[PDB]
Parts: C-alpha cells; structure tokens; sequence
C-alpha cells in the first residue's frame, strides 16, 4: 500500500505544524542543536568583581584526621601521605607529556 | 570556614578520585529517622518531671 | 601474567621469582578461598571420601 | 565532557578541517589519475 | 494504586524507575524519579501493593569502583585521539 | 603421571572404604520418629541380610583395589607394558556396567544417600575406572594439560592486550620510540 | 466493583457534626500490606487468627521424578516435580484427639499402632487438606497418567473402612443460610453433656472417649464404591484433554496453564480437601504476585469413600508417597492435642 | 531437616507434662 | 470526580513557545514562499 | 551470502522457537531486564558498569525503535 | 599479536647497567 502511506505522511506533517503553532494535544516536537551565542555567561572571568578584590581548615583537617584515626606510627602515615601525593602529581605530568 | 565553603589543597581528595562522594540513600534515611526521634529513657514517675 | 610478560620481556616460569610472587599473593590469597569451597562441594563427592 | 567536546566553535573547526581534508584527498586523486 | 513496580537503581540507589498500570493517565509508561531523603516513602510503597525492587549493592565500595573509575579517567583521551585520527588520517590518507 | 594419579587415588579410596567399613561394627539407620509404629521396619535397626550383603561389597572393592595396586606398582614405568590389555578390559568393562546400575539406582527407588560408608567408594571407583578408560583411549600424556592451559592463557593474554590498548592507554604512547 | 478493584484507602469522617475530622482508625491491614509479595501473605499472628485461618501446617515433602544423589556432582540430577504439604483444622484436632491421646508421653503415644490407625481413620473429620505446588513446568497428559497410575494401586488394595455414625440430622438453615448451629449446641443448656447423650441414644454410642461411634464398611458398599471410583479415575485423561486441539480444553483460557494450553505453569498449586461423608473438594491457584493471584473451584464430588480413603492412605497410610511427610504429620498432629498449636498464634 | 526440630518438640513436651504433674502432686500433697 | 487522578497526562500538555521560538516561528512563516 | 544461509536458518529455528513459547518469553524477559540495568557486571567481569550506564536512555532507545519515532 | 611468540616458544637490555 502506497496511498495510505502518502496520506499518513501528509497528516503527520500537518500535525507537527499544528503543534508548533498552537494547542494541539497529542504529539512530541523534535529539538535542534543550538549553534550561536551559546552560554554567554562563560566568555567572561568575573571572579575578581564579585569578591570585591578592587584554605587552612583543609590541611588542618586532613592531617588531624590521619593523626586521630590510626610508637611512631603517625610519622609513617604522614610520610606515606606526602610521598603518594607528590608521586601522583609527577605521574600525571609525565603521562600527559608522553603523547 | 569563614564562609569560604571549599578550597584547593595539593592533597588529592581521595573521595573524588575513587568516586565515594555521595552517601548511599539508606544511610541518610537512617541518620535522619534517628535524628527526628529523640528517645526518653527515664520515666516521669521516678524523676518528678511532669511537663515536657 | 600478560602485563608482566609485556613489561619484563620474558614469560615467567616456575624458575623465576615473578611466578612465585604471583602464585602466592594472587592465587593463594584471592582465588583459593573460594575455589576451595567449589571443589569441596562439587568434586569430592565425585570420589569416595565424604 | 561531550558538552565541552561538541561545542559550536569546536564543531565549526571540525567542519572546516573535514572540508579541507576532502578537498586535498580528491585533488590527490585528480592529479594522480590524470598522470 | 496506579503504580505497579518500582526499581531502585544507580550506584547509591536514590533513583527509581516506576512503571504505571493500565488504569493510569496515559497508560503504561516507565518514568524516572529522583528521590529526596523521605523516611515515610517505603511504608507508603508497601501498603499500596507495589512491587518494590532493589539492586545487588556490593559491600566494598572501593574495590567495586576502582576499575570503572580508571576507565572514567582514561577514556576521554581515547575519544579525542580517535576523533582527530578520523579527520586527519582516515580521510587525508 | 595422569593414569598413575588415577590408579593411586583408586587404591587409596578403596583402602579407605575397607579400613572404615569393617574396622567398625555396623551403622544405624535413620530413626524417622513416628514412622508407622507397626511393622514394615520403619523406625527400626538393621539385620543379617543387610550386614553380610554389605560385608561382600567391601570385598569386591578390595579385589579391584588389589588389581589397581598391582597395575600401578607394575606398570608405573608406563614387564612388557602392553598385553596388560587383558587386565585393562577386566578393569573397565565391569566398571562401566557397575556405573549403569548406579545411574538407575534413583529410578529403582533406593536410598543411596543416607549411608556414605558404602556407596561413596562404589560411585567414586566407578567414575575413576570410567575416566581411566577414557584417558587410556586417547592417551593424555600428563603434558597435554600444559598445552591446554597455555592455550587458554595465550587467548586471555591476547584479550587483555586488546583491552589495554583500546580502553586504557595506547601502546604507542607508553612505549619508547627510537631514532630521536 | 471498580472501587474494590483498586485499593484506594478513603478515610471516613466522624459523624459528630463540629469538624468531621478523620477518625483515628487508620490501619494497614496486614493482608493488604502483603500484596507485591510472591509466595504467601505474612500477616503477624493475631490478624491471621481473627481472619479465621484455622488450618495449621503439619508436614512437608516432595514428589520427585528422580531423587538426587550425593555422589553425582552436587546431585543436580535430582529433578523434583511437586512440593507437598499438609494442613489440618487445629481446633477440631484438639477436640477430637485431645480428649483421649492428650496428656501422655508423646513418644509412648507414638509407639503404638492404635494412634496411627486413628490418624488414618480420623482424617476427613479434621477436614485434612493437601497442597501440591508444581515445582516446574509440566504437560497435562503425563500428570494425569502418573496420578492415575499412582492412585489406582492404592485404590485396589483398599479394605472396607471404618466410618463415623451420624449423631444428628443437621438440616441446612433455609431461612438464615449463614446461621450456624454449633455455638448453641456446645452450650445448649450450657450443660450439653446429657443432652448429647440423649441425642446419641438414638443413633449409636461413642465407642471410646473421643466421642466417635465408628462403623466398619459392610460386605456391600465396599465393592461398588471402589468400582465407581475406578470409573471416575478412568475418565480423567480425556476429560481435561478432550480432542486433540488443546484450544477447547477447559484449562485453556486461564493463566493456570501456558497460553498454548499444553503445559502447566510453574508455581500453580492444587488444593484437595476431604469432608467426612466421602466429599472431596479440589481447587487451583495460580502462582506469582499475591495481588494478581486467582482461585478456581474445579469440582466438588460426593459419596466416594474409596477416593477419600485412597488419598488419605496415599499421604498418611502404611506405604505413602513420601514417608517422613506422614511421620512428621502424625508427630505435630499430636502436638496441638496437648492444648497448644503449631505456629504459636497465642 | 524437620525431624530434629520434632525431636526437640517432643523432648520439651514431655518435660512440660512431667513437670506439671510433679508440681501438681507436690502442691496438692502439701495442702492435704 | 472521585476517581480522577489530578496527575494530568503526558498527552494533554499543550506546547508553549518562549521568545526565541516565537522569533523562529515568525521567520519560518515569512520565508515560507 | 548471509541471506542464503539466513533463509535456511529462519525456518529451521522458527519451529524450535515456536515450540517452547514459555522459556522463550522467560529468557527474553531476563535478558532485557539484565541489559537495562547492567548490575550483573561486577560479580561476573570485575568492572562495575552500573556506574556509567543510563537505564533511561536505553529504555528510550528501545521504545523509539519499537514505535519508529526517532 | 604482540605477545603470542612468548607462548609459542613453549607449546611448540640497558647496556648502561653493566
Ligand atoms: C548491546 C548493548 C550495547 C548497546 C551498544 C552500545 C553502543 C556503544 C556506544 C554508546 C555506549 C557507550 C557506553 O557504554 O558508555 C556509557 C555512555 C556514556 O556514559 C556517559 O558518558 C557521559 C560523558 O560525559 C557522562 O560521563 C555520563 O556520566 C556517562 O554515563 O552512556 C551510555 O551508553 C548510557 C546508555 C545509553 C545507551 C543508548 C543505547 C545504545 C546506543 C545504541 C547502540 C545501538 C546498538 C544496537
Ligand atoms: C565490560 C568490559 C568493559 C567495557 C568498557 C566499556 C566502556 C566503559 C567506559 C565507557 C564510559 C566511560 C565514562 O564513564 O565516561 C567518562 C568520560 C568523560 O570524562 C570524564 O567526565 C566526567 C565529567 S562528566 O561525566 O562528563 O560530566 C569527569 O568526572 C571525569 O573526570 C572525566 O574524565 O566519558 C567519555 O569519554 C565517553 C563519551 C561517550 C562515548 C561515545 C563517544 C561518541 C562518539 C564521538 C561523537
Ligand atoms: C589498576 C589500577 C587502577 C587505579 C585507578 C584508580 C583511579 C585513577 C585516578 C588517576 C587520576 C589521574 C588523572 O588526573 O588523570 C589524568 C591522567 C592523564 O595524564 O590520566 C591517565 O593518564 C591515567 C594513566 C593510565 C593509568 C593506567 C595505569 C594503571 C596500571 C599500571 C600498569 C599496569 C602495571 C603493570 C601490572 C603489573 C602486574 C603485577
Ligand atoms: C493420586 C495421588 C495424589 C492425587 C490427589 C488427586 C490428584 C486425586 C485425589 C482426588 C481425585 C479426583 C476426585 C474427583 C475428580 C474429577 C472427576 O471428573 C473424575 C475423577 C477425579 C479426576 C479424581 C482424580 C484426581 C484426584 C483429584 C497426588 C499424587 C497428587
Ligand atoms: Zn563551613
């Protein structure tokens, strides 16, 4: 059957038109990629305006926690912490530069 | 904090590195249900407490 | 096994310490405690012992 | 990640590069078969 | 009594995929819902005859997510390299 | 070796079967409290028929035990190794037919599971004899399992190499390049 | 009907005028709290008691195609066909067997075959019930043939039985169909002992302390009955399966069998209950979620003492279909005769 | 596996009957 | 009215355009020919 | 060349699939519900794919190809 | 096929260090 195919296609396009146009009550529209002044709020660095320019709790808490939880064991844990952190940064840099 | 909510630390913050920064719904449910239900162990008969 | 063969350039055989380190740590402490139950449940009844 | 990778500026760069690559490949074909 | 079955999913189990009965408005669909910390939800679910289903939930949390996190960090470079390879070699042979 | 391993385990399993069956007086059947307080032997002990018929089975597994210890300690260099083909039939044929009956003992309506001290050795020895016949038909050389494990390991190595190079970190990145 | 189809719980307003605020009733109704479950309906005791659920469990067993063997690998060869369990009305058990057999050492009471003969003969007075759950998919024809085979042999080696004697006529209650008589009878003068003695003066005297005036089957009624029972059995395999097209078969058209009508769906169960004067009632129940389960009443036959005795023996006789089932049945049937009940609902 | 629970049931039931009969005899004898 | 849902439907929610979609609409209507 | 063998495979498997009609609709249910939420992946492969998998996108893909509405 | 030869060899250097 081709006749029913063509008439169904015509009425489908008409339904899509109606839905894009006014209150039609059973259809789903298709959305499109937006390629223009997209975002607009990222082109700008405004960090210096909002804080009126014109991180100790972090390290304290980290170190105090590894002290509190687990003689000379605190020193082993602290050295392990510092060593593994520096090694993480170095491995990241080298692996990046290896491309 | 003074109101500065977060920061950078040179220490890698393992909770993000292993993906454990969200707390598993059942745990939060338990914690809240135990917070909104204060328990009375004493009895107002022994201790002469008549009013809340 | 594959990654060690690729890195070190030679396949580890029972003559080399890599084989025995892999054996002990990997096999005996990760794969044995459950393959043991599997065998003790499914293969000893295939013999006489109960 | 994909929202950053398929941003409009990157999309237009990919389009331009693909066009120029197709052009150079077909020009290689043209100058090779006419030899 | 329009919902038939809910299925908790996710790694931390706060999303559900609710399925609706035939008597529901719109028939039978599957809808995703994100849940807030409400301790009265499960009584309401069971006392209305809803098949509430959960996942597997591994107990480790750190050995479970460790090979998938490595992938989350390594795959982007693979995607970028594959895309630019397509352009500059699969065309510009 | 492999056939040697099968024959060794056969001799020791039958040794255990005997040394456990006779060195103790007798077993006691499950009581099943409340089982028709009249006759039909429900909730009762055991009897002459049972005891002696069983004492027999023990002797049969002893016979095959001695046959197997002989074959092991004789052809452990596997006199002349081949014409033992005679004994081989006597160790295989019986075996399989035995298994046959056992394979239909559930259909026969028998309780083979309550008493391990008798049926265990029979089932295990039937299985061992059958797999021995099978391995003697194709001659597992005790080094062919090495080739099997090497094949599966080569396959899984080929798998993890593809996985690593496709999803983790390219092999052209991590390895060094020459000439500059 | 549609309101009951859903479960929407609509609060009720206090009929005193001022505010009509909803009443403090509330309630979860642990039966309705149990939809969405699969097997049964956990109901927490007292609710199951006030719901008139007086059929405790006594025994569990199974009907195997092949019992599993330890000595095969894991025993995976053993394929089960049905899961069987037995239930008995606990109040009637405590009234019937609790007056005679109660108060003695249980093992001593179990030692003699008189108790066994009792529990095999006193079955249909407790409304004994047996449930068969299909452990897997089953084609109908094979099930019919197997059941005929396994019950015809009990039906032949069946001796003339002992039956109770009617003490009262017990007319139905025409004007008030529900109205049941026993609440009055057991407190008729509140001293019903002598009045019941006068009632039994007509029919027969209780042959023991339990109160049953038994009666062995006569020289007749023990040969035509078994013949009619065998006739009923011989009409089974094509009643369920008339003609070769299953589409016209009765079970086709309901979820108890596959849509093809050729196999019985796993999880469906059959219920068989035995009334005293040779009555058998059979029902079926689909398996799955408690909210969508169905229940069908298949047939309520009457007058077949042979069928009643044959099934009562097949489950609890000297040679049943599984022994530990009937052993445990007799044991925990002695249990409530001492006053208590299994599944301690007090 | 029900059999073991049945054993324990019958043990406890016999203990129940026997303890109550013993206490009944003892107390009624103490009264009389 | 007692057995009505108050959760409308997925279907009976009519479209409503923002300002950008209104602009797209008038453009697609004028360049129609 | 796949079409010629596909023709012989079609009728060959058609009766075998029409026979069961119950296991064929149990395995399909299990397979679909298991590919929807990939929660069997940790115990079977070691990589927990349920953390990066989106059940909603898979359900929408399924329904889209079922209704032919991209 | 970078690792097959090491298995076929069975089922068939930093000069600056020294
Ligand atoms: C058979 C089942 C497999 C179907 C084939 C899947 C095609 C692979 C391409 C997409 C999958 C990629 C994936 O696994 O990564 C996972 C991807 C990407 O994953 C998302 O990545 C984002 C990028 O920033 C974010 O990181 C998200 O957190 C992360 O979830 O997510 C999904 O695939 C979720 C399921 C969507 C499934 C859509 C249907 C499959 C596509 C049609 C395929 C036709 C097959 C016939
Ligand atoms: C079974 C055996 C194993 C099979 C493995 C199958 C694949 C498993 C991993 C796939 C998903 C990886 C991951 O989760 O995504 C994490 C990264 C994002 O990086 C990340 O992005 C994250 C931010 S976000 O998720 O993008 O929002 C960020 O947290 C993170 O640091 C950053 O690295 O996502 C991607 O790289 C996948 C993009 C989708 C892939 C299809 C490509 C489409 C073709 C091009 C057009
Ligand atoms: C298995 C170990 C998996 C542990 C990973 C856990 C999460 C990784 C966080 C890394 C964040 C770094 C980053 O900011 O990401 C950025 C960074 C980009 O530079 O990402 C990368 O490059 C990633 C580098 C590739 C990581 C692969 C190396 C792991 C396996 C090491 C070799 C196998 C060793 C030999 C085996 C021996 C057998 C006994
Ligand atoms: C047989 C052992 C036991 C089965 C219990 C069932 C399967 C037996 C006991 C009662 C019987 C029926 C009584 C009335 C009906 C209907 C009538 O039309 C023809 C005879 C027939 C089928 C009778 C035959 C089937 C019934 C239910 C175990 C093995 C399940
Ligand atoms: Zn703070």
């Amino acid at each position: 059957n081709i006749f029913s195919k063509k008439i169904i296609s015509k009425v489908k396009q008409k339904k899509q038109k109606l839905n894009y146009m006014t209150s039609y009550l059973n259809v789903q529209s298709e959305h499109n990629v937006k390629i223009f002044h997209n975002s607009w709020w990222t082109h700008l660095n405004i960090k210096n305006l909002v804080n009126n320019q014109d991180s100790e709790f972090i390290n304290s808490a980290i170190i105090k926690s590894i002290n509190n939880k687990t003689s000379s064991e605190k020193e082993t844990m602290q050295l392990l912490l510092m060593s593994s952190s520096i090694l993480l940064h170095l491995c990241a840099i080298i692996s990046l530069v290896s491309i | 904090c003074g109101g500065a909510a977060w920061g950078y630390s040179f220490f890698p913050n393992t909770a993000v590195m292993f993906g454990l920064e969200r707390p598993f719904w059942g745990d939060t449910l338990a914690r809240l249900s135990k917070y909104w239900n204060p328990t009375q162990v004493a009895d107002p008969a022994r201790t002469g407490q008549l009013l809340p | 096994l594959a990654l060690l063969t690729w890195m070190s350039g030679r396949l580890p055989t029972p003559a080399t310490p890599e084989f025995w380190m892999l054996a002990y740590f990997g096999f005996y402490r990760k794969v044995w405690p459950d393959a043991a139950a599997w065998l003790q449940g499914y293969v000893v009844p295939l013999m006489g012992f109960a | 990640f994909l929202g950053w990778l398929l941003a409009p500026g990157r999309l237009e760069f990919y389009e331009k590069a693909a066009c120029v690559a197709i052009a150079l490949r077909v020009l290689g074909i043209v100058i090779a078969i006419s030899t | 009594g329009h919902v038939a079955r809910v299925r908790f999913y996710g790694p931390e189990k706060n999303k559900v995929m609710a399925t609706t009965r035939a008597s529901a408005p719109g028939g039978e669909r599957l809808c995703k819902v994100v849940l807030p910390p409400d301790p009265e939800l499960l009584d309401h679910l069971v006392s209305n005859g809803v098949v509430v289903d959960t996942g597997v939930t591994e107990d480790d949390r750190l050995r479970a997510s460790l090979l998938v996190q490595m992938l989350r960090y390594t795959v982007p470079f693979m995607v970028i390299s594959g895309l630019f390879w397509m352009i500059h070699t699969w065309i510009l042979d | 070796t492999v056939a040697g391993l099968l024959l060794t385990t056969t001799i020791v399993v039958s040794l255990y079967g005997l040394f456990a069956a006779v060195f103790a007086p007798a077993p006691a059947l499950p009581v099943a409290v409340g089982a028709w307080p009249g006759t039909a032997a429900a909730a009762a002990v055991m009897d002459g028929s049972a005891a002696g018929l069983r004492r027999l089975a023990a002797g049969g597994l002893l016979l095959t035990a001695a046959a197997s210890h002989g074959l092991f300690d004789f052809a452990g260099s596997v006199p002349n190794p081949t014409i033992y083909s005679l004994l081989n039939l006597g160790f295989v044929a019986a075996a399989v037919l035995q298994s046959y009956f056992l394979y239909i003992a559930p259909a026969w309506g028998v309780n083979v599971n309550w008493d391990t001290a008798l049926w265990g050795p029979m089932y295990g020895t039937a299985f061992l004899g059958l797999v021995y016949g099978l391995v003697a038909l194709t001659k597992f050389d005790w080094s062919s399992v090495v080739d099997a494990v090497l094949r599966v390991a080569c396959w899984f190595a080929e798998l993890t190499m593809w996985f690593w190079d496709t999803f983790v970190w390219k092999f052209s990145w991590s390895e060094k390049t020459r000439r500059a | 009907a549609a309101l009951a189809a859903s479960v929407r719980r609509i609060a009720v307003a206090d009929p005193e005028d001022p505010a009509g605020r909803p009443l403090p009733g509330g309630g979860a109704s642990g039966l309705d709290r149990s939809r969405g479950l699969t097997g049964a309906a956990h109901m927490s005791g007292q609710e199951a008691e006030e719901l008139e659920l007086d059929w405790g469990q006594v025994g569990r067993g199974a009907l195997w195609r092949r019992r599993p063997t330890r000595w095969l690998l894991g025993g995976l060869d053993g394929v089960k066909d049905w899961e069987l369990e037995a239930y008995a009305h606990e109040p009637l058990a405590n009234q019937l067997l609790g007056a005679k057999y109660g108060g003695r050492d249980p093992r001593a009471v179990v030692a003699d075959p008189a108790y066994a003969a009792d529990v095999l003969r006193a079955g249909p007075l407790l409304g004994m019930t047996f449930v068969l759950r299909a452990a897997r998919d089953l084609p109908l024809q094979e099930v019919a043939s197997s059941w005929r085979g396994l019950l015809g042999n009990y039906l032949q080696r069946q001796a003339p039985l002992s039956l109770p004697k009617a003490v009262r006529p017990a007319h139905l209650d025409p004007t008030d169909l529900n109205g049941v008589a026993w609440p009055a009878l057991l407190s008729r003068p509140a001293a019903a002992a002598h009045a019941a003695a006068e009632a039994e003066a007509a029919g027969a005297v209780p042959d023991d302390e339990m109160g049953v005036a038994w009666r062995v089957q006569s020289g007749k009624e023990a040969a035509a009955s078994v013949a009619a029972a065998q006739q009923l059995l011989q009409s089974l395999p094509d009643a369920l399966c008339p003609g070769p097209s299953p589409a016209a078969w009765p079970l086709t058209g309901t979820k108890l069998v596959d849509e093809g009508g050729r196999n019985w769906r796993r999880g469906g169960s059959v219920w068989v209950t035995l009334q005293p004067e040779g009555g058998v009632l059979v029902q079926a129940q689909t398996g799955g979620v408690v909210g969508e389960q169905e229940s069908y009443l298949l047939t309520h036959v009457q007058g077949q003492e042979a069928l009643a005795g044959a099934v009562m023996s097949a489950f609890m006789g000297p040679q049943p279909l599984d022994p530990e089932l009937a052993a445990a049945a007799r044991s925990v049937l002695l249990v409530p005769a001492n006053g208590f009940t299994a599944a301690n609902k007090e | 596996n029900d059999l073991i629970s049945i054993k324990y049931c019958f043990n406890n039931l016999y203990n129940y009957i026997s303890n109550k009969t013993a206490l009944s005899t003892k107390n009624l004898f103490l009264f009389s | 009215e007692l057995m009505r849902s108050a959760v409308p439907a997925p279907g009976e929610v009519p479209n409503r355009n923002s300002r950008g979609q209104v602009a797209e609409q008038v453009r697609a209507i004028l360049d129609q020919y | 060349a796949w079409q010629q063998s596909f023709e012989t495979y079609g009728g060959k498997l058609r009766e075998v699939l029409l026979g069961q009609q119950e296991a064929a609709k149990n395995v399909a249910k299990q397979l679909d519900e298991g590919v929807t939420y990939m929660d069997w992946t940790y115990r079977s492969t070691g990589v927990d794919l349920s953390a990066v998998w989106d059940p909603e996108l898979w359900i929408r893909f399924r329904e889209a190809v079922a209704q032919n509405e991209p | 096929n970078k690792i097959k030869p090491y298995f076929e060899a069975y089922f068939s250097l930093n000069r600056w260090s020294v």
